[PDB]
């Protein structure tokens, strides 16, 4: 399976 | 603690690498004892619940960079290196675990050699890196800057100036993770990455390596902002191999994978520079590419896209037939 998607948030 | 102490001279116990030059039954006896220790502490760390203390992160981290963070040669000691992996992995995972406390240690330098290590010919070694620094990039926010700026700096590196990667495919991987989550409206430096990394990427000849990971990364790209593809297909085509090679199955297959996830208002602006392109695949001397080429008819959206502008597209694709 894929990586699970990681949510962009604030940097 | 007690658990605690007992856990932290395990791990420093690993920080150890001897070898016994002239005593093959002290040195089988070393390598299973360190086989053992890091067996326990993976079941250990695994199942049991509140066992990671503040203590504990320091020792762990750099155990793991002690173990690690070597040279490559141009391993055979895998059985422990996938240990530590495997361990250090489950420390990341943990419900236990905190970023908070982490990033104290987990820093840019560690980051950095851990990018380093991309660049091993294992492939089971490359796999465990690129789960590791999936993890690492979504649990430490103050990092996700500074990973994606030397994931960068590793791309211009193999593409514009001479440094072959042995794991520009894992790399992409992680990525296609990062582009899914994007935020609504995309940034600037994330287009520009696309622009001036992702696309140039088809240049290279060893692309057939890495590609599939590539093409996903493009496809991601315009599902978040449909306003990307005519960059996109242009440059696909400029980078189209003019050589008439099996190669041009990948471009295919890329950009099938493209028009599958295209808006009607994106298809009319690219459909004719696109469709002399795929004439000339059928018309190819190789009967592989023209096979590839004719599946397109094949795709029901494709169709319907190609039927709402037959009077364009048809000419071109059957010139005796066909006229406008």
């Amino acid at each position: 399976p894929l990586l699970s998607p990681i949510p962009e948030l604030p940097e | 603690a007690d658990q605690e102490k007992l856990f932290i001279q395990k791990l420093r116990q690993c920080c150890v690498l001897f070898d016994f030059v002239s005593d093959p039954l002290s040195d089988l006896k070393w390598k299973e004892v360190k086989r053992a220790a890091l067996s326990e502490m993976v079941e250990y760390i695994t199942h049991n619940r509140n066992v990671i203390t503040e203590p504990i992160y320091p020792e762990v981290v750099h155990m793991f960079a002690v173990n690690m963070f070597r040279t490559l040669p141009p391993e055979a000691a895998w059985p422990h290196l996938q240990l530590v992996y495997e361990f250090f992995l489950r420390f990341l995972e943990s419900p236990d675990f905190q970023p908070n406390i982490a990033k104290k240690y987990i820093d840019q330098k560690f980051v950095l050699q851990l990018l380093e290590l991309f660049d091993s010919e294992d492939p089971r070694e490359r796999d465990f890196l690129k789960t590791t620094l999936h993890r690492i990039y979504g649990k430490f926010l103050g990092l996700r800057a500074y990973i994606r700026k030397q994931i960068n700096n590793i791309f211009y590196r193999f593409i514009y100036e001479t440094e072959h990667h042995n794991g520009i495919a894992e790399l992409l991987e992680i990525l296609g993770s990062i582009i899914n989550g994007f935020a609504l409206p995309l940034k600037e430096e994330h287009k520009i990455f696309l622009l001036k990394v992702l696309l140039p990427l088809h240049k290279v000849k060893s692309l057939s390596v890495y590609h599939p990971q590539l093409a996903y990364c493009v496809v991601q790209f315009l599902e978040k902002d449909s306003t990307l593809t005519e960059p996109v297909v242009m440059a696909l085509l400029k980078y189209w191999p003019k050589t008439h090679s099996p190669k041009e199955v990948m471009f295919l297959n890329e950009l099938e994978e493209i028009l599958d996830v295209i808006e009607p208002s994106e298809f009319v602006k690219i459909m004719e520079p696109l469709f002399r392109q795929l004439a000339k695949c059928v018309s190819s001397p190789h009967f592989q590419v023209a096979e590839r080429a004719l599946y397109y008819w094949n795709n029901e959206y494709i169709m319907s896209l190609i039927s709402d502008n037959a009077a364009k597209i048809l000419p071109i694709m059957f010139p005796s037939l066909y006229r406008n």
